[PDB]
C-alpha cells in the first residue's frame, strides 16, 4: 500500500527554519517524480515544489522560490523540504504527493480535492 | 450448402451497406477538426467563440460546432467531471489542437494554470497535439496593472529582472507596464512549452478579451499552421 | 477526533498486514518451481478488422465467440463477426467520446458509455431493421469507464466519480451503489458465478464487491499506481490486475493478498488491458509500449509477444471457449491473434 | 463533519475487512495449479489447435 | 580490365535500383498504414516507374554497353519507347509529388478535403497517360527518327517536344512549388524562432539548415542527374557531343531512379517498414 507520512510542522516564529520529512512506503522510490502541495486555511490546494527521479530537475512556485529547498534521499526513502525565512501569510496544511506514473514528467491532478497518493497532512503554523 | 450461401450473401450485403455508411462518415470525420477546450472555472473559456456558432449540451460534455472558411471545427468542453483528469485526457490524443484558456488577471491562480499547462504539455499522449494558448481578459490585466493595487512581483519574483521582448508588438491602446505584464505571462507559458517539449507540438499564444469576435479566425489560423507544421515535419523539412 | 479514528484505522491496517504476513507460508514461485514451463507461444494475426476511423478504446466478445463489439472515439459502436471479417452492425453514437462497450450474454442488447456520464443500451431485435437507443442511464457524475452485463435485467457499471453502480435496465434506476473507492474506477470484471465482482481503480487498490450485499468484501492494496485493468481468474477465486507501474499482479480472494507480481526490467510502460485465457495458465497483458506480453501465470515468465500494433493497445479480450484473442489499439486497427 | 464521516466509514470498512477468514497461500497456489492442470487440454491458446478445428484458419 | 570495372559499376547500379524499388513496393504491399495515406500513392507510383527502369531498360542497355553492340535486334525501338516512357513516368511522378507536397503545405484544409484517393488515381493516370502518349505513339509511328546498332538519332521536333513536356515544364512546376514551400518553411521557422527567442529571453539556424539541406538534396539530385542529359538532348539534333559522353549522362539519368527511394522513401514509417522487412 502506497503511504506517505509527513513529519514536522507546528507553530514557528516568522523567519524560522523547519524541515518537513515525508517517509515514503509501499513503492519503489526512485521511479516516481514527487512533489509538495500546501493547503491554506479557507483556500484551495496549491503546488509548492517538485523533484524528478534523479533529482536533477527541480522547479518551484513563484511565492516560495529562493527560500524553500526540496531534496530526495533514495537510500533513506524520504523527501525533505527545508523551509527558511518563513512569512506569516503562508501557513498551511503541507502535503506530500506522488505523481501517478513512473518515468514520466506529467503530474495532472496532484492539486485536486480527492487524490489517491497523498499523505494525511502536516500543519505548519507561522505566527 | 445453399442456405449458408444465402446467409453469407446477406451478411456481405449488410457489410457493403455498413462500409458505404462508414465511408460517408469517414468523409465527415476527416473534414471535422476536434478541439479540446480546457480551462479553469474563473476563466472565460465558454465565451471565446463569440459569433457564428452552434452550441450543443450533452449531459457530460459541451460541444461547439462552428464553420470558419468552409472548415468545420467541433470544440469539446469537459466540465461535468471530477477534478482528477489524468485518465480521461488520454481520450483526446486524436484532436487537432487543445485550446487552453487561462485567466491572466487572476495572479493568485496563474501558477495553477501554469501547472495545468505543464501537465498537458508534458503528457506522453499529448506530445503530438499542439496547444492553442488564449490569455483571456486582457482589459482586466490593463485595469489591474494600471491601478497598482495588486503586485505581480509578489506572486512572480522573476518579473523584476524581466525586460520587454523585442519581437513583441504592442497594441495601440496599451502602456509599457501592461505590455510588460502581458508578455511576461506569455513568456512564462512559452518557457514551459519550449523548455521540456519536443519538436512535434508548439504553443500558439493569443491575447483575447471578454468581447472579441476574432477568436474563430485565430483558431482557424492556428489549426492551419498546426497541420502545415505536421506536413513539413512529415516531409522532414522542419 | 480525527486523530483517534486515523490511529484506529492504522491499527486495523497493521492487523490486516500482520494477518497477510502470517498467511504467506510460501510464494507461488517457490511452489511452482517444479512445474513444466510453457516456453514459447508464437501467435499470429489471423484476421484484421479494419475501417475504424478514430482509436478503438474497448471491446467485448460474445458467449458463442462469434460476434464481437468494438467501440471507437468517432461515435461508432461496430458489432463485428470474427469469422468472416464482416461488420454485422454499426451504431452511430450520440457522444463521440465512448470509453466502454459490453455485449450481453443473451446477445439481445449492447451497452456503451463515455464522457457524457450516460450508459447507453442498444437493442438488437431490429423489428424495423435499424438499431435504436433502448434506454439511456443518466445517474453518474464521473465518466463511465467500464460496463459489463450480468444479464438483460441488471448491468454493472464503473464511473469516474469513485463509484460503481448496479442498474436495472427496465427500470432505468440504480439498484445498488458502490461508494468505497477514493479514485477513478477504471474497469471491473464480473466473476463467472456473477455473485461477486472486482473493480480496479486509481487508488492503487482493487475492491471485491458483493453484488447482493452492496458492500466491498475485500480490498487489495498491492499496486504502486493506477490499476488500469482487472480480470478474474476463470475459477473465480483469483484475479489479475495491470497498472501504470509496468506490473501485473495476481491476487487471491481467499488469501486477500498478492500471489504473484509480473514485472520485467525492460518494461517501463503501463498496462492498459489484462485478460486471462480459458485455462488461466497464460496471462495476456496489453502494454503501453505498443505490444502485448503473454505472461505465464504460474511461472512469472514471458512466453510470447504480440508485436503487430502501431499504437497503444487499448483493449484485449479472450473468447469464452478460448479460440483467439482480439486486441484493439489506438492506430484504429483491431487484430485477432491466435 | 464531512471528513470524520469518511474516517468512520474507513474504520468500519477496515473492521469488516479484518474480520474475515483467510486461506493460506500454499493451498491457494495448489488450487490454481490444480485448475490449470485440469483445464490444460481445453485451452486453445496454451496448446496450438490444428487448422481444421481452428475456425480462424 | 576497364570493361570488367564498367560492368561491375553498371551491375551494382542495377542491383541497387532493383533492391530499393523492390523494398519500397514490398513494404507498401505488406503494411497497411503506408497505403492508408493518399500522399504515399504517388511514392508507390514512383517506385513502380523506377522498378520498370530497373528491369525493362537498364539491363538491356548494360548488356549493349558491355558487348559494344546491340544484340537484341528489333527490340531496340521498343526499348527506346520504354526508355522514353519509364523515365518520363519517373519525372512526372516527381512533379506530381511536388504538387502533392505543395497542396499539403500550401492549403492543408483543402488538401484534407479535396485530395481523395480518386483524385490521386486521376493524377497517376494523367502522369502515366502522358508518358505513354509521349513514348508509344511516336516510336511506333517513327516520329522520333531523324530525316535520312541501337543509336536512334532523335529528330529536332521530338527532341524539343519530349524534353519540354517530359522535363522542362515539370522542372518549372517543381522549382515554383519548392520555392513556395521554402517560403512557407522560412515563415514557420521565423515564427518558431520568435517564440523560442522569447523563451530564451524569459530564462535570462539548425531548422533553416535542415530545410535547405532537404530541399537542396531533393532538387540537386534530380537536376544534377537529368539536366546535362536534357541540355545535350536539346542541343544534339541541331548540331557536337560524342556517343559515349551522352551515354554517360543517360546513365546518370537512370541513376536518379536508384537514388529516388533514398530521397522520397525514408520517412519514419518507411524506415520502420524497411527494418522490419529486412529483419536487421
Ligand atoms: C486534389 C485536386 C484534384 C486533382 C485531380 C482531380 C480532382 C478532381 C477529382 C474528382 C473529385 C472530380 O473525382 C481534384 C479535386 C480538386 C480540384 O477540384 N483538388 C484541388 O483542389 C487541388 C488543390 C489546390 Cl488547386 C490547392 C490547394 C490544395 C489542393 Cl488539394
Ligand atoms: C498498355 C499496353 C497495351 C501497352 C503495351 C505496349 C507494347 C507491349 C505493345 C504496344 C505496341 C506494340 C508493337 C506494335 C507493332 C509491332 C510491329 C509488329 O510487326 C511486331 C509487334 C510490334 C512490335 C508490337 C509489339 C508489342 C507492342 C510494343
Ligand atoms: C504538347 C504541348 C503542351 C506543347 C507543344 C509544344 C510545341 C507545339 C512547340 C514548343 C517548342 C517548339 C519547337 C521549337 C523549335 C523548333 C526548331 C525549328 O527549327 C522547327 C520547329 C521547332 C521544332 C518547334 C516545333 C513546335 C514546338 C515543339
Ligand atoms: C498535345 C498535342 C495534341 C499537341 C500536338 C501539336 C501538333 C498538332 C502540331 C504542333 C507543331 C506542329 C508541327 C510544326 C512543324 C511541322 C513541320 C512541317 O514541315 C510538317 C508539319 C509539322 C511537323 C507540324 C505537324 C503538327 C504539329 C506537330
Ligand atoms: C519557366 C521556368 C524555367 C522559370 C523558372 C524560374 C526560376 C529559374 C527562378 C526565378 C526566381 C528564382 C528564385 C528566386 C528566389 C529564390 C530564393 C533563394 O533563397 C533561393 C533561390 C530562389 C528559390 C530562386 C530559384 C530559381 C527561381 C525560381
Ligand atoms: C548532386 C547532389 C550531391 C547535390 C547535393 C547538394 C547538397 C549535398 C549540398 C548543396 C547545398 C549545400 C548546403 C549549402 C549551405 C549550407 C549552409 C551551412 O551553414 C550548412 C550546410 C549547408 C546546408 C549545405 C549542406 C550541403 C548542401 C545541401
Ligand atoms: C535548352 C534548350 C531550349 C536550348 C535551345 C537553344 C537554341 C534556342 C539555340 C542554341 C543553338 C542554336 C543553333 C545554333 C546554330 C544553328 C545553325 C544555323 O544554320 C541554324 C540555326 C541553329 C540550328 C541554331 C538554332 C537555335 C539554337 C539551337
Ligand atoms: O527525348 C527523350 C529521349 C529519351 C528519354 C527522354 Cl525522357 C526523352 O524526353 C529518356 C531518357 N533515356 C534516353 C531517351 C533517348 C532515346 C533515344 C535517343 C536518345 C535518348
Ligand atoms: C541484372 C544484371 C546486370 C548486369 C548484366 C551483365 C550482362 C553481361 C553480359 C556479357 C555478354 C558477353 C558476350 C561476349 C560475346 C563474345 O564472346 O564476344
Ligand atoms: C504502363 C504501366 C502503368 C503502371 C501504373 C502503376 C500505378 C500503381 C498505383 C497503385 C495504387 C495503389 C492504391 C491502393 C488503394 C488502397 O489504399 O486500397
Ligand atoms: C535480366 C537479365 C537478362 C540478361 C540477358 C543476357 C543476354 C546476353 C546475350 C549475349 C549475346 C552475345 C552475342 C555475341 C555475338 C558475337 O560473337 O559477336
Ligand atoms: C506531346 C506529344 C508530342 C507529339 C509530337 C508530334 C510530332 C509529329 C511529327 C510529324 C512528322 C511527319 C513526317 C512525315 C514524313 C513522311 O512520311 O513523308
Ligand atoms: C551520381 C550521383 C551524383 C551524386 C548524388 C549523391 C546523392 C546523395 C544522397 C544522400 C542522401 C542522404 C539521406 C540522409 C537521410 C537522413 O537525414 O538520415
Ligand atoms: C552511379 C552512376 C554510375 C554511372 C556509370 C556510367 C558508366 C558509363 C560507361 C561508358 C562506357 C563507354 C566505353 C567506350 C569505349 C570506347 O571508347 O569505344
Amino acid at each position: 500500500q502506497v503511504q506517505l507520512q509527513e513529519s514536522g510542522g507546528g507553530l514557528v516564529q516568522p523567519g524560522g527554519s523547519l524541515r518537513l520529512s515525508c517517509a515514503a512506503s509501499g513503492f519503489t522510490f526512485s521511479n516516481y517524480k514527487m512533489n509538495w502541495v500546501r493547503q491554506a486555511p479557507g483556500k484551495g490546494l496549491e503546488w509548492v515544489s517538485d523533484i524528478s527521479q534523479s533529482g536533477a530537475s527541480i522547479s518551484y512556485t513563484g511565492s516560495v522560490k529562493g527560500r524553500f529547498t526540496i531534496s530526495r534521499d533514495n537510500a533513506k526513502n524520504t523527501l525533505y523540504l527545508q523551509m527558511n525565512s518563513l512569512k506569516p501569510e503562508d501557513t498551511a496544511v503541507y502535503y506530500c504527493a506522488r505523481c501517478p506514473a513512473p518515468f514520466t514528467r506529467d503530474c495532472f491532478d496532484v492539486t485536486s480535492t480527492t487524490y489517491a497518493y497523498r499523505g494525511q497532512g502536516t500543519q505548519v503554523t507561522v505566527s | 450448402t445453399e442456405d449458408q450461401r444465402n446467409e453469407e450473401k446477406a451478411q456481405r450485403e449488410a457489410n457493403k451497406m455498413i462500409e458505404k455508411q462508414l465511408q460517408k462518415d469517414k468523409q465527415v470525420y476527416r473534414a471535422t477538426h476536434r478541439l479540446l477546450l480546457l480551462g479553469a472555472d474563473n476563466s472565460g473559456k465558454s465565451t471565446i467563440v463569440k459569433q457564428m456558432r452552434i452550441y450543443h449540451v450533452n449531459s457530460g460534455i459541451f460541444e461547439t460546432k462552428f464553420q470558419v472558411d468552409k472548415v468545420n471545427f467541433h470544440m469539446f468542453d469537459v466540465g461535468a467531471q471530477r477534478d482528477e483528469r489524468r485518465k480521461w485526457i488520454q481520450c483526446f490524443n486524436d484532436v487537432t489542437a487543445i485550446i487552453f484558456v487561462v485567466d491572466s488577471s487572476d495572479y493568485n491562480r496563474l501558477q495553477e494554470a501554469l501547472n495545468d499547462f505543464k501537465s498537458i504539455w508534458n503528457n506522453r499522449w499529448l506530445r503530438t497535439i499542439s496547444v492553442i494558448l488564449f490569455l483571456n481578459k486582457q482589459d482586466l490585466l490593463a485595469e489591474k496593472v494600471l491601478a497598482g493595487k495588486s503586485k505581480i512581483e509578489d506572486y512572480f519574483p522573476e518579473f523584476a529582472r524581466y525586460t520587454t521582448p523585442e519581437d513583441a508588438t504592442p497594441e495601440p491602446g496599451e502602456d509599457p507596464r501592461v505590455t510588460r505584464a502581458k508578455y511576461f505571462i506569455r513568456d512564462e507559458f512559452l518557457r514551459i512549452s519550449t523548455a521540456s517539449g519536443d519538436g512535434r507540438h508548439y504553443c500558439y499564444p493569443h491575447f483575447t478579451c471578454s468581447v472579441d469576435t476574432e477568436n474563430a479566425r485565430r483558431i482557424f489560423n492556428d489549426c492551419r499552421d498546426i497541420i502545415q507544421r505536421m506536413h513539413l515535419r512529415q516531409y522532414e523539412l522542419l | 477526533e480525527l486523530d483517534q479514528l486515523r490511529q484506529e484505522a492504522e491499527q486495523l491496517k497493521n492487523q490486516i498486514r500482520d494477518a497477510r504476513k502470517a498467511c504467506a507460508d510460501a510464494t507461488l514461485s517457490q511452489i511452482t518451481n517444479n512445474i513444466d514451463p510453457v516456453g514459447r507461444i508464437q501467435m499470429r494475426t489471423r484476421r484484421t478488422l479494419r475501417g475504424h476511423l478514430a482509436k478503438i478504446y474497448a471491446m467485448h466478445w460474445g458467449t458463442d465467440s462469434r460476434l464481437l463489439v468494438s467501440a471507437s472515439q468517432d461515435g461508432k459502436l461496430i458489432i463485428w463477426d470474427s469469422y468472416t471479417t464482416n461488420k454485422v452492425h454499426a451504431i452511430p453514437l450520440r457522444s463521440s467520446w465512448v470509453m466502454t462497450c459490453a455485449y450481453a450474454p443473451s446477445g439481445n442488447y449492447v451497452a456503451c458509455g463515455g464522457l457524457d456520464n450516460i450508459c447507453s443500451i442498444y437493442n438488437l431485435k431490429t423489428r424495423e431493421g435499424n438499431v435504436r437507443v433502448s434506454r439511456e442511464l443518466a445517474g453518474h457524475t464521473g465518466y463511465l469507464s467500464c460496463c459489463r452485463f450480468l444479464d438483460d435485467n441488471q448491468i454493472v457499471t464503473s464511473s469516474g466519480d469513485t463509484t460503481c453502480a448496479l442498474w436495472d435496465i427496465e427500470t432505468g434506476q440504480q439498484t445498488t451503489t458502490f461508494t468505497g473507492h477514493t479514485g477513478d474506477v477504471m474497469s471491473l470484471s464480473l466473476a463467472p458465478d456473477t455473485r461477486l465482482f472486482v473493480s480496479g481503480a486509481c487508488d492503487a487498490s482493487a475492491k471485491l464487491w458483493d453484488v447482493r450485499e452492496g458492500m466491498c468484501r475485500q480490498t487489495f492494496t498491492g499496486h504502486e499506481s493506477d490499476i488500469n485493468a482487472i480480470c478474474f481468474f476463470p475459477n473465480g477465486n483469483a484475479f489479475a490486475t495491470g497498472s501504470d507501474d509496468a506490473t501485473c499482479r495476481l491476487f487471491d480472494l481467499r488469501a486477500d493478498q498478492e500471489l504473484m507480481t509480473y514485472s520485467h526490467d525492460n518494461i517501463i510502460c503501463g498496462i492498459t488491458s489484462v485478460s486471462f485465457s480459458k485455462s488461466g495458465r497464460l496471462l495476456l497483458a496489453g502494454y503501453d509500449d505498443f505490444n502485448c506480453n503473454v505472461w505465464d501465470a504460474l511461472k512469472a515468465d514471458r512466453a510470447g509477444v504480440l508485436a503487430g500494433h502501431d499504437n497503444r493497445v487499448s483493449c484485449l479480450g479472450v473468447t469464452d471457449d478460448g479460440m483467439a484473442v482480439a486486441t484493439g489499439s489506438w492506430d484504429s486497427f483491431l487484430k485477432i491473434w491466435n | 463533519t464531512a471528513s470524520i464521516a469518511q474516517a468512520r466509514k474507513l474504520v468500519e470498512q477496515l473492521k469488516m475487512e479484518a474480520n474475515i477468514d483467510r486461506i493460506k497461500v500454499s493451498k491457494a497456489a495448489a488450487d490454481l495449479m490444480a485448475y490449470c492442470e485440469a483445464h490444460a487440454k481445453e485451452d486453445p491458446l496454451l496448446t496450438p489447435v490444428p487448422a481444421s478445428e481452428n475456425p480462424f484458419r | 580490365s576497364v570493361r570488367i570495372l564498367t560492368a561491375c559499376f553498371l551491375s551494382l547500379l542495377i542491383l541497387s535500383t532493383l533492391l530499393g524499388n523492390t523494398l519500397v513496393c514490398a513494404a507498401v504491399i505488406r503494411f497497411r498504414h503506408l497505403r492508408s495515406k493518399v500522399t504515399n500513392f504517388f511514392v508507390i507510383s514512383l517506385a513502380v516507374s523506377d522498378l520498370l527502369v530497373a528491369v525493362l531498360v537498364m539491363p538491356w542497355k548494360a548488356v549493349a554497353e558491355i558487348a559494344g553492340f546491340w544484340p537484341f535486334g528489333s527490340f531496340c525501338n521498343i526499348w527506346v519507347a520504354f526508355d522514353i516512357m519509364c523515365s518520363t513516368a519517373s519525372i512526372l511522378n516527381l512533379c506530381v509529388i511536388s504538387v502533392d507536397r505543395y497542396w499539403a503545405i500550401s492549403s492543408p484544409f483543402r488538401y484534407e478535403r479535396k485530395m481523395t484517393p480518386k483524385a490521386a488515381f486521376i493524377l497517376i493516370s494523367v502522369a502515366w497517360t502522358l508518358s505513354v502518349l509521349i513514348s508509344f505513339i511516336p516510336v511506333q509511328l517513327s516520329w522520333h527518327k531523324a530525316k535520312p546498332n541501337c543509336d536512334s538519332s532523335l529528330s529536332r521536333t521530338y527532341a524539343i517536344s519530349s524534353s519540354v513536356i517530359s522535363f522542362y515544364i515539370p522542372v518549372a512546376i517543381m522549382i515554383v512549388t519548392y520555392t513556395r514551400i521554402y517560403r512557407i518553411a522560412q515563415k514557420q521557422i521565423r515564427r518558431i524562432a520568435a517564440l523560442e527567442r522569447a523563451a530564451v529571453h524569459a530564462k535570462n539556424f539548425k531548422r533553416e539548415t535542415k530545410v535547405l539541406k532537404t530541399l537542396s538534396v531533393i532538387m540537386g539530385v534530380f537536376v544534377c542527374c537529368w539536366l546535362p542529359f536534357f541540355i545535350l538532348n536539346c542541343i544534339l539534333p541541331f548540331c557536337c557531343i560524342d556517343s559515349n559522353t551522352f551515354d554517360v549522362f543517360v546513365w546518370f539519368g537512370w541513376a536518379n531512379s536508384s537514388l529516388n527511394p533514398i530521397i522520397y522513401a525514408f520517412n519514419a514509417d518507411f524506415r520502420k517498414a524497411f527494418s522490419t522487412l529486412l529483419g536487421c
